[PDB]
């Protein structure tokens, strides 16, 4: 509380050199950022505190009633530091001391383990992770599988022909109409 | 094998599945719209006049008919988006029907996955569903080509086919079907030096 | 996100925006759209190969030198030449938007397997021809396999043979000069340079937008709060929170326009991969100008490259024909 500036952030040290009439740095969408104590003249900077996106990783409500949530974009050095009580809007802090965390590019996930092998993918996260639930079993993340891998013997002199065939026959679905409506 | 494949599982049919979900869903949500007070009085009208005179109400009820103005222009705004793209998806299926169907296509990959003979049409609620008829090589072997023939100082191409042999014999035969024949003028011909 | 952008750090601004009802748990459910529909595309361009082929060592393909568009092990990522060109010529402080809740997700499937599916379409191209598209791969001579391209054509295929050192030499300078003119014009990449200026340039608009008044007297909450009372503060505010809250719906709506173009841009680009790179196609100009023989992918920041190998008549001359 600054004169009535009321807010809310965390204030650190800055370089800016304020002039002797400034008091009040704003910015592109207007508003207070840096401000001069009254009482010891220096130059602080008003950043917000931290936040970000929560998403729940699940199988069908059929399968186990196991769980894996998310922290979209914060640095997960971060999240497990705020073990308190009543610290943070989620109430169900009973998994920030979960199972083992694990860092991935869109943030960090909570309730899985990292393991080697590649599957395709089941659920997605991003950056190339996809979760699944496999086997005595567990939810794990993994790393993408693009196919079995394949060569083909290539040479200056030499060709391959079929001596055979298949018959097959392959569907597909297209819309072409949808409810009409007035009102 | 058709028959169960339809019946197999139930994501199949996912395609024609949200079409009708994306639009009742809609629906669901303009109907409970009516329901927000939109910060005024009361949601429901009737009871904003008894509990007020005749001249500051119209502030009150210029925001209830404004906010059921308004949430109304935005479904309208998502109907014309989802048409724009049926009418996409109708064109195509027109063009799936008039190539796939009366004729045969030589554009890969567009009346199903390999090379295509035939196709046949089947109705489906708001939509239509194909069944492409695909001709798909078996296995194969390798084999030993040269590109021209040369016999009497002169050399040759095959007409229609390649070049191959056993490693015994030469022998040229079709592009897609291993049936090996002896070489043959008539089924070849000279063009130049074979130097 | 939501409350943050109409209510900042305010606990009074919230609760009296709940009134206001389920308006933007829309936004949540209209974004998610948008969202899951681009891992989808690029899902729809790439994937059409379920097996990676790689390229052998040796490349003495009859005299064709192809190692100009070859992925180079010597650079830390597997990026061909042509592919580093084009990221050098993409343009991707203002980086303070994170404050006011307009975050940004990372794609599905990031730059470094994209490249990939290019390496397994290239190399597939050049020792299977277009069968590994319609089934079992088979190998082929590449310096016999332009007989078959030549025989769609129209011309016999005697002539390929007669000039097959003459139209290696003009095929190699050709992919030369594709290396400097790309950088010789900077408008090459317009069509890709406007889409992250357009992606970048509506968030600048949306952020300055909450610094009007909209007829209230300041643009902070704060102050409103602190200077006058709770009976008619709501008036005040009310004139500022569908000031804002209109100026939201009118981005969301411009995302759904750019959204459902860019589906029927990248549906063509589906087609010309399925066609001008997976066989010979007998459309004229569809893959490039002049009679078509073959072409190559290349991938590309929120794009894809396309190189067409066309053929093209020179000088003539006249004749009397019965
Ligand atoms: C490559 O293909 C050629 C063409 O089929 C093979 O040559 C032919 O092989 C058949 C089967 O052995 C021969 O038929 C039999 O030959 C014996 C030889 O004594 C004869 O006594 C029988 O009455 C019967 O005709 C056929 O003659 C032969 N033709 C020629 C021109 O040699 C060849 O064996 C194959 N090479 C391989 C598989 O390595
Ligand atoms: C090409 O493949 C077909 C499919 O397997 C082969 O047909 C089989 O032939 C054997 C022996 O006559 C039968 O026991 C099988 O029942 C056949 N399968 C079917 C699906 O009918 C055919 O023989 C193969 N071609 C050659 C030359 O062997
Ligand atoms: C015989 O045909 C096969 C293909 O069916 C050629 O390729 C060999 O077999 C498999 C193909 O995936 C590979 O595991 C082998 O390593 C391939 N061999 C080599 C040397 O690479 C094979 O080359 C052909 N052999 C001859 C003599 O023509
Ligand atoms: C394919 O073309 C490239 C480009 O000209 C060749 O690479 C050049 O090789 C010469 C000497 O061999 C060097 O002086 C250049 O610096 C190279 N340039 C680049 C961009 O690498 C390459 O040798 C050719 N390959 C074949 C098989 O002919
Ligand atoms: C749950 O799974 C079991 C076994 O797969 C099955 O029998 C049951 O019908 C499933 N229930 C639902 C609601 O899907
Ligand atoms: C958090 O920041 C530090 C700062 O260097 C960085 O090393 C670390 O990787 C960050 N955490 C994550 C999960 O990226
Ligand atoms: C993956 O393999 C490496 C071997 O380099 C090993 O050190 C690591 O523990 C393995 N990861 C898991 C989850 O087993
Ligand atoms: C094909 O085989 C090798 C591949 O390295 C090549 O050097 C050779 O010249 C070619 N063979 C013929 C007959 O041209």
């Amino acid at each position: 509380n600054f004169n009535g500036l009321k807010g809310t952030g965390v204030l650190t040290e800055s370089n800016k050199k304020f002039l002797p009439f400034q008091q009040f740095g704003r910015d592109i969408a207007d508003t207070t950022d840096a401000v001069r104590d009254p009482q010891t003249l220096e130059i602080l900077d008003i950043t917000p505190c931290s936040f970000g996106g929560v998403s729940v990783i699940t199988p069908g409500t059929n399968t186990s009633n196991q769980v894996a949530v998310l922290y979209q974009g914060v640095n997960c050095t971060e999240v497990p530091v705020a073990i308190h009580a009543d610290q943070l809007t989620p109430t169900w802090r009973v998994y920030s001391t979960g199972s083992n965390v694990f860092q991935t590019r869109a943030g960090c996930l909570i309730g899985a383990e990292y393991v080697n092998n590649s599957y395709e993918c089941d659920i997605p996260i991003g950056a190339g992770i996809c979760a699944s639930y496999q086997t005595s079993q567990s939810i794990i993340a993994y790393t993408m599988s693009l196919g079995a891998e394949n060569s083909v013997a290539y040479s200056n002199n030499s060709i391959a022909i079929p001596t055979n065939f298949t018959i097959s026959v392959t569907t597909e679905i297209l819309p072409v109409s949808m409810t009409k409506t007035s009102v | 094998k058709i028959q169960d494949s339809l019946s197999s599982t139930a994501s199949a049919l996912g395609k024609l599945q949200d079409v009708v979900n994306h639009n009742a869903q809609a629906l669901n949500t303009l109907v409970k719209q009516l329901s927000s007070k939109f910060g005024a009085i009361s949601s429901v009208l009737n009871d904003i006049f008894s509990r007020l005179d005749k001249v500051e109400a119209e502030v009150q009820i210029d925001r209830l008919i404004t906010g059921r103005l308004q949430s109304l222009q935005t479904y309208v705004t998502q109907q014309l988006i989802r048409a724009a793209e049926i009418r996409a998806s109708a064109n195509l299926a027109a063009t799936k029907m008039s190539e796939c169907v009366l004729g045969q296509s030589k554009r890969v990959d567009f009346c199903g996955k390999g090379y295509h003979l035939m196709s046949f049409p089947q109705s489906a609620p708001h939509g239509v569903v194909f069944l492409h008829v695909t001709y798909v090589p078996a296995q194969e072997k390798n084999f030993t080509t040269a590109p021209a023939i040369c016999h009497d100082g002169k050399a040759h191409f095959p007409r229609e086919g390649v070049f191959v042999s056993n490693g015994t014999h030469w022998f040229v035969t079709q592009r897609n079907f291993y049936e090996p024949q002896i070489i043959t003028t008539d089924n070849t011909f000279v063009s130049g030096n074979c130097d | 996100d939501c409350t943050m952008y109409i209510c900042g750090d305010s606990t009074e601004c919230s609760n009296l925006l709940l009134q206001y009802g389920s308006f933007c748990t829309q936004l949540k459910r209209a974004l998610t759209g948008i969202a899951v529909e681009q891992d989808k595309n690029t899902q729809e361009v790439f994937a059409q190969v379920k097996q990676i082929y790689k390229t052998p060592p040796i490349k003495y393909f009859g005299g064709f030198n192809f190692s100009q568009i070859l992925p180079d092990p010597s650079k830390p990522s597997k990026r061909s030449f042509i592919e580093d060109l084009l990221f050098n010529k993409v343009t991707l402080l203002i980086c303070a938007q994170k404050f006011k809740g307009l975050t940004v997700l990372p794609p599905l499937l990031t730059d470094e397997m994209i490249a990939q599916y290019t390496s397994a379409l290239l190399a597939g191209t050049i020792t299977s021809g277009w069968t590994f598209g319609a089934g079992a791969a088979l190998q082929i001579p590449f310096a016999m396999q332009m007989a078959y391209r030549f025989n769609g054509i129209g011309v016999t295929q005697n002539v390929l043979y007669e000039n097959q050192k003459l139209i290696a030499n003009q095929f190699n300078s050709a992919i030369g000069k594709i290396q400097d003119s790309l950088s010789s014009t900077a408008s090459a990449l317009g069509k890709l340079q406007d889409v992250v200026n357009h992606n970048a340039q509506a968030l600048n608009t949306l952020v300055k937008q909450l610094s009007s008044k909209f007829g209230a007297i300041s643009s902070v909450l704060n102050d409103i709060f602190s200077r006058l009372d709770k009976v008619e503060a709501e008036v005040q505010i009310d004139r500022l929170i569908t000031g804002r809250l209109q100026s939201l719906q009118t981005y969301v709506t411009q995302q759904l326009i750019r959204a459902a173009e860019i589906r029927a841009s990248a549906n063509l680009a589906a087609t010309k991969m399925s066609e001008c790179v997976l066989g010979q196609s007998k459309r004229v100009d569809f893959c490039g100008k002049g009679y078509h023989l073959m072409s190559f992918p290349q991938s590309a920041p929120h794009g894809v490259v396309f190189l067409h190998v066309t053929y093209v008549p020179a000088q003539e001359k006249n004749f009397t024909t019965a």
